[PDB]
């Protein structure tokens, strides 16, 4: 019995209308929802582990010409491999330089781990500087 | 060989800026230390952007990349390509 975020379970959860300025929505607040187009390709799927869903994730959005048109020929030769895309230099932190997700009610505080409406994709400058 | 571009012939960095653009790797570890390398081996103040973040009507096919690289290093008196 351990990280409960390895340990399988189905994605919920509805995400939420997002336009071509999706990814710079995730440099703000508290970061940018999951797509209702992604949600809608992931929900009800069963993942072995918050690292398999991530990968999923990032392989969607390589084939979603709305969420994707907006990332350019390297960056789409990455997530089609399923990696997550690199944010521009300014977003950057140390080691930490693509997009990152994290869940808005911690797993530790009862948060869960696949629900979607749960999740939010962050810069990696935007997750430190909200905490 | 890997320890600063002047150790890198312009085919060989074309090479390694090719591996890059196509994420011709077996993690994305592999990859973000790639990106790293690149970034530190130009001393490029636009970083990984050249890359994945073009000036308006840049050429950011590998071969457009190696020309910035090369020309930014020259007109900046920095030590350029190996030969």
């Amino acid at each position: 019995m351990e990280s409960k975020r390895n340990k399988p379970g189905k994605a919920t959860g509805k995400g939420k209308p997002v336009g071509d300025k999706w990814l710079d929505d995730a440099g703000k607040d508290s970061g940018a929802p999951i797509p209702d187009r992604i949600a809608d390709k992931l929900r009800d799927k069963e993942f072995k582990s918050f690292d398999d869903f991530r990968k999923a994730v990032w392989e969607e959005v390589s084939k979603d010409p709305e969420l994707s048109k907006n990332l350019n020929p390297s960056n789409k030769s990455s997530v089609s491999k399923g990696y997550s895309p690199f944010t521009p230099k300014n977003q950057q932190v140390g080691g930490r330089k693509v997009y990152e997700l994290h869940h808005d009610k911690p797993i530790s505080q009862g948060g869960e781990v696949y629900d979607m409406d749960n999740i939010r994709v962050t810069t990696p400058k935007r997750h430190i500087d909200i905490h | 060989l890997k320890h600063s571009i002047s150790d890198y012939t312009e085919a060989e960095f074309l090479q390694l800026v090719t591996t890059i653009c196509n994420a011709d790797t077996s993690s994305e570890e592999e990859l973000v230390k790639l990106v790293t390398h690149f970034e530190e081996m130009t001393e490029h103040p636009s970083g990984s952007d050249l890359i994945y973040y073009p000036k308006e009507g840049d050429d950011d096919s590998p071969s457009g990349i190696v020309n910035t690289v090369k020309q930014w290093r020259a007109a900046n008196g920095k030590s350029g390509f190996k030969q």
